[PDB]
């Protein structure tokens, strides 16, 4: 009961009665002692000696707020600061937080590799113009880069990074390159050899055929993917030997499948899986796609399907002196039985350079050609599309962005409205102290924001908020807040059915009177603004009192009066059983309780 | 449609789901219990694992002493437990050891702990978890049983002064050879012997509360008088465990994987192409009724053989204190006639009384004891159950593992790894598929030889890649953490000011040793938030609560508006998220509360970590 | 709730196979005059207490 203990002398010092409204607080003493004692108490000035003792702590706090978050990413591997290596960098995440040094090159390096893959999709849009609609986006597109607000026409040359989208827009450049190559996320190059082209049949169910390409000769290559190199050799559509001097498990995994692929070795570049039966699509919504492609996204979709691909090289049984350099089926760096033709070791495999720039020429999926066919890049080679928000950019050109959400549509329609009051005739505030309600059924803005409306029910929707705007109009007690937010529902006619608290529109959305919410919210001490998913938007005009009268839109034929208890607590459907002079309570939000009375 | 909750481990790894396993952390509802049952099979096994059958009758007790140590017997069916030990075999792998590190390396650490203690307070030793008192003869902190030590030595013979370790091992070496002995009850005194008895006393506790297995059923629970003894045996051990690689115990997590990575990465820099290596998660079974305090002594001895002749008689005390220690028999048997309508209940000590009316199963686990005990307890002359020594038991298991021969070396094999208290995890390496058996086989019998024994039904194999440690599940990659741990605030009250911060700095851990995420800490912080609130009996002021802390802060609430700066415990509201763990809430809100409440809060004129105005003395 | 009643009172009426717990409970409803509306399965008084035709209250059981 009192537990806690206390002093005597400091008890009546501060005159602390007991039971001030029958809470005891007590030499011993109750906890609800202290709220007494922070709440109503002696007042000290004693900031200084807290902050200056708890100078440690303090000056961590003050650490903290001197930082500038920065993005973060998901990775692997391969005392300011131990304070928050907690929250700073784990083992699949980590955060680039940085505290004084900047350099801006990088981020932009993601920012015009990350913009020029996204240009060149969105020239994958039609089947002749593909490289004139391309350039017309890169002449459309300019960018504050970095600090400087540069073009898009001489970054993409003046930079010197290497990447599938790089050298797919830039080759319509005339621009020079560097002899690399790219077969999907993976980097490629030519050491020795060469060959020509030669075509050969691969079935899908067992019974149809389709036609794929590859090379009959010798040709060595420097395969490269993320934290792995390898070297190997093709001859005629197989594999014949390879090397890999970076230890990764999933790394070595990919880039091998990767290399076999790129090598065509394998059965099922004479038969397909069961699951490519299930589709034996080989194209785009109205392209064709090759069969390599095709296999590489087989693989993307699960690890079993690589599992199988690297069953289907044979495996056999490591002999002595060889553990050291077998491999296993999952990347182990050495087993008791490996895989045919590999050689696992340390050490990355330095790679060549190339000192001889070419221009290649697009065709009409864009794919670049060197010579001997030999492509470079394409698009096959490049991810879905993956929205991300663009900053220091300017896009003019048709296709920039679809900027087109239904959000955005009814914060369009919300802007609309407000701007429509406009401190002037025909506009909402004459209406008002006109009492022509009728016509706010009928302007065009609300005709613009119905079809954002849920259709199945919209009948009670407008039914409810033409109930509620006449009550607020005739009696003159109402709030343009409120109103506002229920007018885009006047427009369609009222029907029977049954109302549970909530206007639904199409997205899923809803708006809720008499509440605040994302898409729309606003409060006192601030009614000259409103607020949609954050967005502070302002009010042509000022007002005091107009929207201090909510007592009839919460309700529709009910308006709010003085809190009592004894009143019993209802729901939205029982109310049509109600009388008058009989006060309900009711809850008009989450923990929320209000009393009304009819009328 | 039927359901199977494990078909996610066919196309899945098991690092990802294996925690899935186990249920949440916290307090077992088992209540595993300590009885009189359970205490007898523990000191039968304990006797039987034993394999000689000599014996020798004291001076001090005239009891039997069962003297199970290079005594060798009963060779058959070895692979079962045994606890006699070889000393020269003992000493062979410490001597291996040493050359290993260094000459002056057990010097080195003998003397950090001298020094370490030296200038230690004795009052330390209030921080431990639970003891035994000798007086009133239960269990209580160590903080209880000291202030009534202290005041039971300043009623018989005056108060002691020493305030220091040293002193108060004195003092208690002197009370040994005291005749009578006063303390306040209820006051009474005692004889020599029954205080002797006393001090050598233990009591089986049942509390046992953590991850993996809760085997601690009859967790040992000593006095004080051993306790600095056992102190000062532990911080030399730990100074020991340090410079080991293969020692991970006196820390866990970033610490461990970088000891497995460095580990595994040696290993494979060392063998050559030739050689294929192989993994072996290893259990050790019966850790507790193999360990012999003998050994332990010798080895200490062996230890300090060049160093102060202080630490040499300092080490060689807690020893013997386990070489003859009573153990308090649990609560005794009790009667029932046929319809059960009566029960008697009787204690340990009168079981001998009753043997004629005990059950046969009780019959044949009691008589062959009858001679060790002397009223209600069991002379037990070895063996160690305490969860104590834990570190020293670490130092002989790396003693084990840096073992090396020229038999191996010619056929081309070894073995390397690591070992906690109980739990350990092998690497061999040999070149055929045959001769890591051999190597397996004679890892085996070298642990066989000094107690260490190992499960067959829980210790398993495999190649390198995969194995087990702690509960940390590490594979080729992602090393997958299970030792998530969490507070308790109806068990551990203290203010409400400190437990809060005390939950952020657990969680802040947790997530550095990864066994957490951010999205899990930030769940695990609005779930310890509600539980405080509950525990405390508070609530936000938001919510329509008719509590008795809120009747006041119901009305004292519209006089501010800095709801932001009021504190969790006075209808406040969170601030603090991962970035701000380390900064406790009010260091976060001070700026922020209105001056008003800030100074109602921050006045040490007040009848009563940042020290707020909220503190339950 | 008038309409209502008197519907119930024919449904029973004309055939035959009627219920005489729940007449006795209706009727105080039938003297007025019919109307249109949503009737929402229980019939109030002016007291806030109300009776349901088919299943037993604290009012009528």
């Amino acid at each position: 009961k009192f537990p806690i203990i206390a002093n005597k002398r400091m008890l009546e010092e501060a005159q602390i009665p007991k039971e001030h409204n029958n809470v005891a607080l007590w030499v011993l003493a109750s906890a609800s002692c202290i709220n007494y004692w922070n709440f109503c108490g002696p007042c000290v000035n004693n900031s200084e000696v807290i902050k200056e003792v708890y100078k440690s702590r303090f000056g961590r706090l003050e650490r903290r707020k001197e930082i500038m978050w920065k993005e973060l990413r998901f990775t692997l591997v391969d005392p300011e600061r131990m304070e928050l290596i907690h929250a700073l960098g784990g083992e699949t995440w980590i955060q680039e937080a940085n505290t004084a040094g900047i350099s801006n090159v990088d981020q932009r390096k993601n920012d015009i590799r990350a913009v020029c893959r996204k240009v060149c999709l969105a020239a994958n849009a039609s089947i002749m113009n593909a490289k004139s609609k391309l350039v017309e986006y890169i002449k459309s597109t300019s960018m504050r880069i970095g600090e400087t607000e540069r073009k898009l026409e001489e970054l993409i040359l003046e930079t010197d990074d290497v990447s599938p989208e790089v050298t797919l827009c830039k080759s319509a450049l005339g621009g020079q390159l560097g002899k690399t190559l790219s077969f999907g996320p993976m980097l490629l190059k030519k050491i020795s050899g060469s060959g020509v082209k030669v075509k050969d049949t691969v079935y899908i169910q067992g019974v149809r055929a389709v036609q794929f390409e590859y090379w009959s000769e010798q040709e060595e290559f420097y395969g490269e993917y993320k934290s792995a190199t390898a070297l190997f050799s093709r001859k005629e559509r197989s594999l014949e030997w390879i090397t890999i001097g970076g230890g990764i498990n999933e790394d070595r995994k990919r880039l091998l499948a990767m290399c076999m692929i790129f090598c065509r070795d394998g059965d099922y570049f004479k038969d397909a899986p069961a699951t490519i039966t299930m589709a034996d699509l080989s194209t785009k919504l109205g392209r064709e796609i090759p069969y390599q492609y095709v296999m590489m996204n087989w693989i993307q979709k699960s690890e079993d399907n690589l599992e199988a691909l690297l069953y289907s090289r044979g495996i056999v049984e490591t002999n002595p002196g060889k553990m050291g350099s077998s491999m296993g089926i999952d990347g182990s760096k050495r087993a008791i039985k490996s895989l045919r033709a590999v050689t696992i070791q340390s050490g990355k495999i330095d790679m060549p350079e190339s000192k001889e720039k070419i221009h290649l020429e697009l065709s009409d999926n864009l794919e670049a050609f060197d010579s001997s066919g030999r492509i470079v890049a394409t698009i096959l080679d490049l991810p879905s599309d993956k929205k991300v928000t663009f900053q220091d950019v300017s896009f003019q050109h048709p296709d920039l962005a679809v900027l087109r959400d239904e959000k955005t549509a009814i914060t369009k329609g919300y802007e609309a409205l407000i701007k429509r009051l406009g401190t002037g005739d025909n506009d909402i505030p004459s209406l008002i102290a006109k009492k022509d309600y009728l016509s706010l059924y009928n302007l065009p803005e609300v005709k613009l924001m119905a079809p954002l409306i849920r259709p199945n029910r919209k009948g009670v929707y407008s039914r409810v908020a033409r109930k509620l705007v006449s009550t607020q109009v005739t009696t003159g007690h109402y709030s343009l807040h409120e109103l506002i937010k229920v007018l885009p529902f006047t427009y369609f006619a009222p029907k029977q059915g049954m109302f549970e608290g909530r206007l639904f529109f199409s997205n899923d959305s809803f708006v809720e009177p008499g509440v605040n919410n994302n898409v729309f919210s606003w409060s006192k001490a601030d009614s000259s603004k409103i607020y949609c998913h954050g967005i502070a938007i302002r009010v042509p005009l000022v007002v005091g009192d107009e929207h201090m009268d909510t007592s009839l839109a919460l309700l529709e034929g009910f308006s709010v009066c003085e809190n009592d208890p004894r009143a019993p607590m209802v729901t939205r459907q029982d109310l049509i059983d109600v009388g008058f002079g009989q006060k309900v309570r009711l809850f008009v939000g989450q923990g929320s309780v209000r009393t009304f009375k009819r009328t | 449609m039927e359901i199977n909750p494990y078909l996610m481990f066919l196309n899945n790894d098991v690092t990802s789901l294996i925690s899935t396993t186990y249920p949440y952390t916290g307090p077992p509802p088992m209540s595993h219990g300590s009885s009189t049952k359970y205490t007898l099979e523990t000191i039968k096994r304990t006797y039987d694992y034993s394999r000689t059958s000599v014996e020798k009758t004291s001076k001090v007790f005239n009891i039997p002493r069962r003297k199970f140590c290079n005594c060798l017997e009963d060779k058959d069916e070895l692979v079962k437990p045994t606890g006699n030990v070889d000393i020269s075999s003992l000493l062979g792998l410490a001597e291996m050891m040493e050359k290993r590190m260094g000459e002056g390396f057990f010097k080195h650490c003998v003397m950090e702990a001298e020094t370490e203690i030296l200038k230690m307070h004795f009052s330390r030793l209030t921080e431990g978890r639970q003891t035994y008192d000798w007086t009133s003869e239960r269990n209580m902190p160590a903080a209880t049983a000291l202030q009534l030590t202290v005041d039971a030595i300043k009623e018989t013979e005056g108060p002691f002064k020493g305030t220091t370790m040293l002193e108060y091992c004195n003092k208690m070496i002197e009370m040994l050879d005291w005749k009578e002995i006063k303390f306040k009850k209820v006051i009474d005194s005692i004889k020599h012997d029954e205080f002797l008895i006393r001090a050598l006393t233990i009591n089986t506790m049942a509390k046992d509360g953590e991850r993996g297995k809760l085997q601690r059923r009859a967790i040992a629970t000593p006095g004080m008088i051993v306790r600095p003894f056992s102190k000062i045996v532990e911080t030399v051990a730990q100074k020991i465990c340090e410079k080991l690689k293969e020692s991970g115990l006196p820390v866990g997590g970033n610490e461990k994987k970088a000891k497995l990575k460095t580990t595994v990465t040696s290993l494979n820099a060392r063998m050559n192409s030739d050689q294929f290596a192989v993994n072996i998660t290893g259990d050790n079974s019966k850790w507790n009724e193999c360990q012999q305090p003998e050994a332990y002594l010798a080895l200490l001895a062996y230890i300090t053989k060049d160093s102060s002749d202080l630490m040499k008689d300092l080490c060689s005390v807690a020893p013997v204190l386990f070489c003859n220690k009573f153990v308090k028999l649990g609560q005794g048997i009790r009667l029932s006639n046929k319809r059960k309508t009566k029960e008697v209940i009787i204690k340990a000590e009168k079981m001998g009384k009753y043997k004629n009316l005990m059950r046969e199963e009780y019959k044949n686990l009691f008589e062959p004891l009858e001679k060790y005990i002397q009223k209600d307890v069991c002379f037990l002359p070895g063996g160690m159950l305490m969860g104590m020594f834990n570190m020293l038991s670490t130092v002989l298991g790396v003693s084990t593992l840096c073992y090396m021969d020229e038999e191996l070396k010619a056929k081309g094999c070894f073995w390397t790894g690591l070992q906690s208290s109980d739990d350990f995890v092998l690497f061999a390496v040999a070149s055929n598929w045959s001769n890591i058996h051999w190597t397996i086989r004679r890892f085996n019998a070298v642990c066989k030889l000094i107690g260490i024994n190992m499960s067959l039904e829980k210790s398993y194999g495999s190649l390198p890649e995969l194995f087990e440690f702690t509960s940390m599940f590490f594979d080729g990659e992602f090393v997958s953490n299970l030792a998530m741990e969490l507070p308790a605030f109806t068990t551990a009250g203290v203010n409400e000011g400190v437990d809060f911060t005390a939950a952020m700095s657990i969680i802040k851990t947790n997530m550095i040793n990864n066994s957490l995420s951010p999205s899990t800490a930030l769940m695990a912080l609005r779930i310890c938030l509600q539980e405080f609130r509950a525990t405390y009996r508070v609530h936000p002021w938001d919510s329509r609560v008719k509590g008795g802390r809120m009747k006041i802060i119901n009305e004292f609430i519209k006089t501010i508006e800095n709801k932001d700066g009021l504190l969790i415990a006075d209808g406040g509201k969170l601030m603090n998220n991962i970035s701000t763990l380390h900064i406790p809430e009010e260091v976060l809100k001070f700026e922020k509360m209105d001056e008003q409440y800030r100074n109602r809060v921050f006045n040490p004129k007040n009848p009563f970590a940042v020290v707020s105005t909220h503190s339950f003395r």
